[PDB]
């Protein structure tokens, strides 16, 4: 619905809400995505979702060396994306060396 | 914590997790672990090339 982002410049970064940082998750948590089946009818972006979570990794990775930095995307990819940095972006992944897997709705191309 | 003498029924089952316990009865985690009855379900058949 709203942004409360980490970092929302202007009209880019919108309608993305990072909930949580990077510590041991507990039963909060899994009651939070118990209870927001909220839809919060405002789609904007995804790629912004991924790079605004890279970029707290990077962050938030002080202190508390990982091994494997992971990140899972789950989108429609109903809504128009953003071509603001796409080589930046595969940059600073590989400078990352994270290796991320990409899931998807239903939609990959009787009762089901 | 009086001593004494507990019966089966006097107890319960626990898991800690975390900063937090969970607490069943004996019936109810016996319970937890059932799928069906005894005895196979044919699941059709396969090549003895892929196991």
């Amino acid at each position: 619905d709203g942004t409360d982002n980490p970092l929302s410049g202007g009209d880019q970064y919108q309608n993305i809400t990072v909930h949580r940082h990077l510590m041991l998750p507990d039963f909060d948590l899994l009651e939070d995505i118990e209870s927001k089946i909220q839809p919060g009818s405002q789609q904007a972006d995804f790629l912004d979702a991924l790079i605004v979570s890279m970029d707290v990794i990077q962050h938030e990775t002080i202190g508390k060396k990982f091994e494997k930095r992971h990140i899972e995307i789950f989108t429609d990819l109903s809504s128009r994306f953003s071509k603001s940095q796409l080589d930046i972006i595969i940059h600073s992944l590989k400078k990352c060396d994270i290796s991320l897997q990409f899931f998807l709705p239903f939609s990959l191309g009787g009762p089901f | 914590s009086t001593g004494g003498l507990l019966l089966p029924s006097d107890t319960k089952r626990s898991q800690i997790y975390g900063s937090r316990q969970i607490i069943l009865e004996k019936e109810e985690t016996e319970e937890l672990k059932r799928f069906d009855d005894p005895g196979l379900m044919l699941m059709g058949f396969k090549p003895l090339v892929l196991l």
